[PDB]
């Protein structure tokens, strides 16, 4: 290497974050006496995405119907009263559209996109599968070979397991901790006519459901439709209010011919519709994202304390230097997951295993919990403003699309009740002071008991006692 | 041997050696005499101008050491001699 | 698997027939080991009996017991010649790089420094009583706690028969220990090879194997140095004693002149050439602190090669440690010596060791 | 300090409101000559929400159907945002 | 051995390597220019401690 | 040196930098240990001026020189469209950035007018006391006896020996070994086959400078103060 | 948009434009991998993995809020590591790595992915765009800086580098990569790389892996056969008949996905139209596929092919 590297002599120019702020149009929302709710956002455009968002995900259930709410989606697409599957589908056609159905952990919806000129007969067929379909047991009988492929499909894909492990471990106990799809036997036999009529009538209410259009839409001939096909649902009971207790602990598989391992640790936080919602978003930013393309190019401390050791020569006086061969780290990444009434706020790293029984993953999650703790201590203020501006960026990053604009706004009706303006949540981002993120990280950072899902080689993957004697440390 | 620090560092180090040819002979075949008075010479030879070198130094501050400690020695005696201690 | 044997360790070619040092001072262990405990076995510890015991039992009971205290007292004294030769080759082969090696072979001499003393107390002779005396006042003078200590030291306002029993005790004890240093100074290299004259980086072509030629070296060298050490312990037996420790311990009586071990003399001057009591002890400490290798410890440090003038040098610290021993000695009648004690020690005290890369550097 | 905005509780079944805040408070000392306190109840605002109030106190004392709001816990207490003024 | 700034190698600067008496010079100077008067200095202090501190005379009468 | 024309067209010394060496401090912290204690302060020092000096490397002026050799280069290769052969010379091209030479291979062939008498002497000592050695009737180079030891390792050397060509590397080890079967004996060369003092390249300087600046520049723009 | 990929290799560098992907993104001359990319990544602005979008182009996109990047440092860092590089050898190790990862995880993640090379090398059989995506076993020792060196010497020139944006005003653009002092300092060449063009056999053809044989069966597919149906299609060097290929793929792709979507439908074809200039792919890409299933696909083409004006509206 006999080239010179001048950019370890030279002076560099750094750029500064300088955001854009475009005034949208207001998100408009509405509301019948029944209590069913009528959001939409008008852009100029030729294409608008017209959906229904529930309020009813798989959290509601109790281990005797766990997978129903799956169910019912598949069910709903099997023929209502006045039309068939066929005549469904044929609509959709000549509409020249898809409908598309996803279902949550406490959230599902019902979407199409369309011309503009088709927004009344989408309308039309997102109420009669919604409120007219039938759900006889035949066609429930031909779907559970389906869903039991399905199960088989989504139990391969090892991000989606690792994150049921994660919940399955934290909420034990409700129907919060279970898999969507739900268990295999409670698919070929157990779920039935009845389960999925009760949960139909308990959960499909007025005040639990909300219209959503966004793109070239007209709010008016929304609010029309919704109190034609959507003013007769019922003013149901409440969404249930119970008490969702976080169960620190592990939840590990091995699998040892597996090429890379994948280690989510969460902690416990508050809900999404709490105060520090907006603290620990930030949060998540602070703690950033790593790739392995970058290399040393990590630009948080959190990422960069675990990436650097597989970099460092590691001299020291006595012993020889350890210098790792390679960087193991395939990415690193801070995630949230709030609910209504809980949260799981922590990070995902996905590695290679190493050599057996080697010390590559008891540094990675050492130098993980460290800088979890020097950041419930003390936060720079450099990078509390990268963090906020981040904030900024991914929140708007997210708004590409009638598709997305409209997922947003479902969304954010059915938990806070109505769409939060951006400069509003931008008026809120700079009001957020470092002490107060400081206190937001030691509250549930700091000696606290995590939840930990591990999948592959978990012969070096450290046990959780190990684990959780590294969330405080002697000096504080 | 194979996890030994200097295992560990020639293996760090040193390249995978190629094109090195050896030659020994079993002592047997070797005379102990074969090349004693030669080197006998040369390494005292060699000791004598090093030592020569690397003396230097102390042998100049010995001397004045030395200087020091006739003077010194030479003045105690005439402060004994005379009762003066 | 003989081939096996041979091929379990590998050295260079390089190691120069003052290599066996170490072995040397293995050999001087051993003697003192077996002669310590051939005289343990026949010794009672107290102010009525312990003189008498050495001089009236063991070398005129015994068919040798003469020959085995004889061994033990030249064994000590030749064990710290072949130590300060081998700390002398350390230096001048820049050997302080191997670090783990170097820290454990300072516990090794600041340990045996102990076990010399505490044996030249069990003879309760003049000089025995009186360096006792002299070294406890040298204790009794740390602030605050320094007269309670000396107590608990003693066992009381005198030196006395329980003193002379624990003495014993720290004796028999400490030597085992020094065993297990050298134990770990010996897996401390093994661990990192030796120097030799210069030092390369060999690969296994360009080494040999340890086992047998490098043993049959030290047997050699073994053999020529315990007939220079045998010569001593049947000719000249008392030559590295002094006489007054045949007589008999006389609590009411000072020796004319107190005057320690050849061994120890280096730092009794550091004693007589600092005037305070507290400095003295402080100055002390720091010397032996020093000698170690234990800061820097999380900075970067490494050691670059040694040269000629460093080499002269060294000889130049080694004939002020040999004035200073002298004249330390000699400072009790004459007064005019104080002169080149304090130069000799200043000098001693200003000897680079570790060549400072932090010498040269730039400001902000 | 950033606590939120004052609102508005309204309970349905005895259909009764009122307005609300979170109130910050102080041991009494010595004031400033030089500082005239800002907006507290409302932080950075340009204190509109005693105009919303205002003008929304006919349309809540009228009857309010506020079944699109949500509520506060399990009671019959739901919460009306005054930062826009009330029209419904 | 290095090469010019154009490329090429220069004849080497005849060079005879220096002689016995040189080095003995070299290192006499060397330690002379490091510790001459460090050592003079200790010697100084030297005298000032002894005269002082521990009383010695130095001179007879 | 071979460098002078270029470092005087920049308006720089033609003299080596081994001369200007100046004691700056008058302790040397860290201390550092093993030392006697007064020698651990540094309140006395005791160098032959063979030192590597490495610390030193940090200093703008450096910088400066590098940066405009650099700036000669591509410029050079602006002009004529080489880029890629200028960016691939060896560092013992004189016209490379990073180009250093040994005080010895420019001692026999310098103006000397210019020399104060500190400097004179410092001229005569590096000739002399490089003769003292005998690493020349070894066969080695001066950069050869640079090498890492097992414990207490200098970084910046291991990396600056897998910066080498690999032929280059392969000769220096032959060096070594032939040096270390000489040493056997003690047995020297045959003194038609001495190094000439000119003949004593700097060859890995260069590269272990380049190494101590490349791990040096993620310091100077961290991420964050504590950031690791 | 930097003019290097697989249609200008031959047998004997396969695969060198996948180093050049990383290569050009390591340490530069003026610019290591950690001053650039933090610099850029503490600023709000997201930097992608580079990609070759056409075989024929490498893509180095960089996203953030347009007043970000419309100032002229962001451009000033691309300029840098386009015109200014180093390779070193240290990197180049690095990026030997990152290509043998991309290359197995492609195959074992990405089945698809991987038959749509397959079906490139087997379709334009001895032409340009038959060239590999992924770098070959032998090749992984075989590139290193020097081989980069020449392929940048070769690739070298203002005429192979573009400039695209999509919410910065043109003219802020221009104030933006205009502002560089590198670009005054680097030589000032237009050079310009040519490709010939290509024809099309694919076939009943066949690329041989035991996949149970060679990764763990729990989080991957391994008991699957991916078949890919293609036929020539236009590209896009005449607008009338790149339109008209969009709409017969859409009206396929319509008629064979299912119309209602759920949450966890799985992933078992695709209808691909590969559009290149003036050659192109139209087909399915399947598993466990059916001569009865192929027929029928060939079969409803022919069928879309006499429909009429009034028939094309609802495709259209
Ligand atoms: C490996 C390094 C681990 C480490 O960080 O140790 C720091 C070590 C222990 O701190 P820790 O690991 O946080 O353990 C605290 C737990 O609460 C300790 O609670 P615990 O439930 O883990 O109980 C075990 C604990 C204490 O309990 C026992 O050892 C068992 C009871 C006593 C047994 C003997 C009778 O054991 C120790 O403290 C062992 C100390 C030896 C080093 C480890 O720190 C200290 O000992 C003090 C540090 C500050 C002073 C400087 C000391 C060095 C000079
Ligand atoms: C005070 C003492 C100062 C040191 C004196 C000793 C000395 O200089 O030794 C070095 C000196 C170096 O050996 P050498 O002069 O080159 O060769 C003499 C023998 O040919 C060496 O013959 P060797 O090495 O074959 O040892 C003979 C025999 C060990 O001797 C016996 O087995 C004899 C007793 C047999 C009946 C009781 C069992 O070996 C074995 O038993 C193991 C051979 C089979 C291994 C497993 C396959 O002698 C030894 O090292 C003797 C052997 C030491 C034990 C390891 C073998
Ligand atoms: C003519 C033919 C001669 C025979 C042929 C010959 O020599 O063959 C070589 C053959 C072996 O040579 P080799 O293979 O190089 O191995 C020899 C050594 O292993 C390695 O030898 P080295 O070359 O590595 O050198 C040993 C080195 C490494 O150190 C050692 O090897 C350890 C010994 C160091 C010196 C002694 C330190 C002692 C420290 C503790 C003292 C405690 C005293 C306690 C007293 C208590 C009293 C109550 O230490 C030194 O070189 C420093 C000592 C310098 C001594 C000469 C100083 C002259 C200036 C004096 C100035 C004025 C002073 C004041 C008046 O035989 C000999 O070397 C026999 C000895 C020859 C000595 C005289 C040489 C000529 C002059
Ligand atoms: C466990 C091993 C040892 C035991 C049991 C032991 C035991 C004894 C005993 C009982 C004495 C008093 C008898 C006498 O003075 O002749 C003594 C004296 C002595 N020992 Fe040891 N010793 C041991 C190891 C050592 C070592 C390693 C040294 C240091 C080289 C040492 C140095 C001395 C000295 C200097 C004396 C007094 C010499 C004299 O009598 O004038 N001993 N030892
Ligand atoms: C009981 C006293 C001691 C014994 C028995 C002892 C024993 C040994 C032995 C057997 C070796 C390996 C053989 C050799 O190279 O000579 C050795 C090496 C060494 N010892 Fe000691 N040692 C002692 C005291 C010390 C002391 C006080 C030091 C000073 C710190 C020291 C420092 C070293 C060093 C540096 C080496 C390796 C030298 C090199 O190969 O470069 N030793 N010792």
């Amino acid at each position: 290497m006999t080239t010179p590297s001048l950019s370890s002599i030279l002076r560099h120019t750094r750029p500064i974050f300088k955001e854009t702020l475009r005034a949208a149009r207001p998100t408009l929302q509405n509301a019948l006496p029944n209590g069913f709710r009528i959001a939409s956002e008008s852009k100029d455009g030729d294409t608008c995405t017209v959906g229904v968002w529930i309020d009813a995900g798989s959290r509601w259930e109790t281990e005797k119907n766990n997978g129903v709410a799956h169910f019912l989606e598949h069910m709903n697409f099997k023929g209502t009263g006045k039309r068939s599957r066929q005549d469904i589908e044929f609509g959709m056609e000549k509409m020249g559209a898809h409908l598309n159905a996803y279902t949550s952990r406490e959230h599902t919806c019902y979407y199409v996109k369309c011309f503009k000129k088709d927004v009344p007969e989408a309308v039309d067929i997102l109420a009669d599968i919604l409120l007219n379909s039938k759900r006889t047991e035949q066609d429930l009988d031909a779907e559970r070979q389906t869903i039991v492929q399905e199960k088989e499909d989504v139990e391969a894909r090892i991000d989606e397991v690792l994150m049921d492990h994660l919940h399955s471990a934290a909420f034990e106990g409700s129907g919060l901790g279970l898999s969507i799809l739900g268990p295999l036997e409670n698919i070929q036999k157990s779920i039935t006519k009845g389960m999925i009529d009760d949960f139909v009538k308990t959960h499909y209410t007025g005040p639990r459901m909300a219209l959503v259009g966004s793109g070239a839409v007209d709010h008016g001939q929304l609010c029309d439709l919704a109190s034609k096909y959507f003013g007769a649902l019922p003013t149901g009971q409440p969404k249930p209010s119970g008490f969702t207790r976080f169960l620190g602990g592990d939840k590990r598989e091995t699998n040892q011919l597996n090429p890379l391992t994948h280690v989510a640790v969460a902690f416990q936080t508050p809900g999404i519709s709490h105060p520090d919602a907006i603290k620990i978003k930030v949060l998540e930013q602070l703690l950033g994202s790593y790739s392995r393309d970058k290399g040393e190019a990590a630009y948080s401390c959190f990422a960069r304390a675990i990436v650097m050791d597989f970099y460092d020569p590691k001299v020291g006086q006595f012993f020889r230097p350890n210098k790792a061969g390679h960087n193991p780290i395939h990415s690193l990444n801070a995630f949230w997951a709030p609910y209504s009434d809980v949260g799981l706020l922590g990070f995902y790293a996905i590695a290679e295993p190493g050599k057996s029984y080697g010390h590559e993953w008891e540094n990675i999650l050492h130098y993980a919990m460290r800088e979890l703790i020097r950041v419930s201590r003390n936060i720079s203020e450099e990078e509390f403003e990268r963090a906020k501006n981040q904030l900024k960026l991914q929140t708007m990053l997210q708004l590409d699309g009638t598709t997305n604009i409209a997922d947003d706004i479902g969304r954010q009706v059915l938990s806070f009740g109505a769409r939060v303006p951006l400069a509003s949540f931008f008026e809120q981002l700079d009001a957020i002071s470092r002490e107060d993120l400081i206190r937001v990280a030691h509250e549930y950072f700091y000696d606290k008991d995590p939840v930990v899902a591990v999948i592959g080689d978990t012969d070096n993957v450290p046990e959780y006692d190990a684990l959780r004697a590294v969330t405080y440390s002697v000096d504080l | 041997e194979g996890h030994s620090a200097y295992v560990a560092l020639e293996q760090r180090v040193n390249t995978r050696q190629k094109g090195i040819i050896q030659r020994h002979l079993s002592p047997y075949d070797v005379d102990i005499r074969g090349n004693g008075f030669r080197q006998i010479y040369r390494l005292g030879m060699q000791k004598i101008r090093y030592f020569g070198l690397i003396g230097t130094p102390c042998l100049l501050v010995a001397g004045a050491y030395r200087g020091i400690w006739v003077f010194c020695e030479r003045l105690e005696d005439e402060r004994y001699w005379s009762n003066a201690l | 698997n003989k081939i096996s044997l041979y091929r379990s360790y590998s050295t260079t070619i390089l190691l120069s027939p003052a290599y066996s040092l170490g072995f040397c001072a293995s050999i001087f262990i051993v003697i003192q080991i077996i002669s310590g405990y051939i005289l343990a076995s026949n010794y009672i510890a107290s102010t009525n009996e312990s003189f008498n015991i050495i001089h009236n039992v063991i070398m005129r009971e015994l068919d040798t017991g003469w020959l085995i205290r004889f061994n033990h007292i030249n064994g000590c004294a030749f064990l710290f010649i072949v130590i300060y030769m081998h700390i002398y080759r350390s230096l001048y082969h820049n050997s302080i790089t191997k670090t783990s090696v170097w820290i454990v072979g300072i516990i090794m001499y600041i340990l045996i420094c102990g076990i010399a003393f505490t044996g030249y107390s069990l003879v309760y002779g003049q000089m025995s009583l009186w360096a006792i005396v002299v070294i406890c006042s040298l204790v009794t003078a740390i602030p605050f706690i320094g007269n309670k200590l000396l107590i608990l030291i003693w066992g009381g306002n005198i030196v006395s028969s329980v003193t002379l029993q624990r003495i014993f005790c720290i004796h028999y004890l400490l030597p085992l220990l020094l065993i297990l240093f050298i134990i770990i100074h010996l897996y401390n290299l093994h661990n990192v090879n030796s120097t030799g004259d210069n030092y390369f980086i060999n690969n296994r072509y360009d080494r040999i194997n340890f086992y047998p030629l490098l043993l049959i070296r030290d047997v050699f060298i073994g053999s020529n140095i315990l007939i220079i050490y045998n010569i001593f312990v049947y000719y000249y037996s008392d030559l590295f004693g002094h006489p007054d420790n045949y007589v008999p311990a006389n609590p009411l009586v000072t020796p004319s002149e107190i005057m320690p071990e050849f061994y120890l003399l280096p730092f009794y001057a550091l004693i007589r050439a600092i005037p305070h009591k507290v400095l003295g002890i402080i100055i002390m400490v720091l010397f032996l602190l020093s000698l170690t290798n234990l800061y820097p410890i999380y900075f970067i440090r490494f050691y670059n090669n040694i040269n000629i003038l460093q080499r002269s040098l060294l000889l130049l610290l080694l004939l002020d440690l040999v004035i200073a021993s002298k004249l330390c000695l000699l400072i009790n009648h004459y007064e005019s010596f104080y002169l080149l004690l304090i130069l000799s020690i200043l000098c001693v005290l200003s000897h680079h060791i570790y060549n400072t890369s932090f010498n040269f550097s730039n400001s902000i | 300090m950033n606590h939120e905005r004052p609102w508005v509780f309204l309970n349905k079944v005895t259909g009764k409101w009122g307005a609300c805040g979170w109130q910050p408070f102080w041991k009494a000392t010595s004031q400033s000559l030089n500082y005239i306190p800002d907006n507290f109840i409302a932080l950075r605002t340009n204190g509109s929400w005693v105009r919303n109030l205002w003008q929304s106190s006919k349309v809540l004392d009228r009857g309010l159907n506020a079944s699109g709001y949500p509520t506060v816990g399990t009671t019959d207490w739901v919460r009306i945002p005054l930062d826009a003024p009330l029209e419904a | 051995a290095t090469t010019a700034v154009s490329g090429e190698l220069l004849t080497k600067t005849p060079y005879t390597r220096p002689g016995y008496a040189a080095q003995w010079t070299c290192l006499v100077v060397l330690f002379l220019k490091n510790q001459l008067l460090m050592r003079l200095f200790f010697a100084f202090v030297a005298y000032v401690v002894a005269m002082k501190v521990f009383g010695a005379r130095f001179h007879v009468d | 040196m071979n460098d002078a024309p270029i470092l005087a067209k920049l308006g720089l010394s033609k003299v080596n930098t081994y001369y200007f060496q100046r004691r700056k401090h008058i302790f040397a912290l860290p201390i550092t240990i093993p030392n006697f204690p007064l020698a651990a302060l540094g309140i006395f020092r005791s160098t032959d001026m063979f030192e590597e000096r490495t610390l030193e490397r940090y200093s703008r002026d450096e910088r400066e020189k590098t940066l405009g050799k650099a700036a000669l280069l591509l410029k050079e290769a602006k002009e004529k469209g080489n880029y890629s052969e200028l960016v691939r010379l060896d560092p013992t091209d004189p016209r490379h950035p990073y180009y250093f030479e040994h005080p010895w291979q420019s001692a026999l062939k310098m103006d000397t007018v210019s020399l104060t008498p500190y400097q004179q002497y410092l001229r005569w000592h590096c000739l002399t006391y490089r003769a003292m050695h005998e690493w020349d009737r070894q066969g080695l180079l001066y950069d050869d006896l640079m090498q890492p030891k097992a414990l207490a390792t200098d970084p910046f050397l291991e990396e600056a020996i897998l910066r080498l060509p690999y032929n280059q590397r392969v000769e220096r080890e032959r060096r070594l070994s032939r040096a270390y079967d000489l040493a056997l004996r003690r047995e020297y060369l045959p003194d038609e086959d001495c190094i000439h003092p000119e003949d004593d390249v700097a060859y890995l300087h260069p590269y272990y400078h380049m190494v101590v600046d490349e791990h040096r520049e993620q310091h100077e723009n961290p991420v964050d103060v504590y950031s690791r | 948009l930097y003019k290097d990929g697989p249609v200008y290799e031959n047998i004997f560098n396969a695969g060198i434009s996948s180093f050049m992907k990383h290569a050009l993104t390591k340490d530069g001359l003026t610019s290591s991998e950690y001053i650039t990319k933090t610099f850029l990544q503490k600023a709000g602005i997201i930097v992608h993995e580079p990609t070759v979008v056409n075989k024929s182009a490498i893509a180095f996109t960089v996203e953030g809020f347009r007043d970000t990047l419309a100032q002229p440092a962001v451009a000033d860092k691309f300029w840098q590591s386009l015109l200014f590089p180093r390779f070193s050898p240290e990197n180049v190790k690095e990026v030997k790595r990152l290509v043998e990862l991309e290359s197995k995880e492609t195959k074992r993640d990405s089945p698809f992915a991987y038959l749509q090379d397959i079906l490139h090398k087997t379709a334009f059989k001895g032409s340009p765009l038959g060239h590999t995506s992924f770098v070959p076993a032998y090749n992984l020792g075989y590139i290193d800086s020097n081989k980069l060196f020449d392929r940048w010497d070769a690739h070298y020139g203002f005429g192979n580098i573009a400039v695209i944006a999509t919410n910065i005003e043109h003219e802020a653009v221009l104030a933006a990569i205009t502002d560089s002092a590198w670009v005054a300092r680097a030589h000032n060449k237009v050079g310009g790389v040519a490709a010939p063009a290509s024809k099309y056999s694919g076939g009943e053809g066949y690329d041989v892996v035991h996949r149970a044989k060679e990764f763990d069966d729990q989080f991957t597919d391994v008991y699957s056969t991916y078949t890919a149906y293609a036929f020539k299609a236009p590209g896009r060097s005449n607008l009338k008949e790149h339109a008209a290929s969009l709409v017969i793929a859409q009206a396929l792709s319509n008629a064979v996905s299912p119309v209602l979507n759920t949450s966890f439908a799985p992933k078992r074809l695709e209808v691909f139209y590969q559009a290149y200039d003036t050659v192109g792919l139209i087909g399915l890409s399947s598993v466990q596929a059916s001569n009865a299933q192929l027929k029928a696909f060939k079969a409803a083409l022919s069928k879309i092919g006499t429909l009429s004006e009034a028939d094309l509206a609802v495709h259209k």
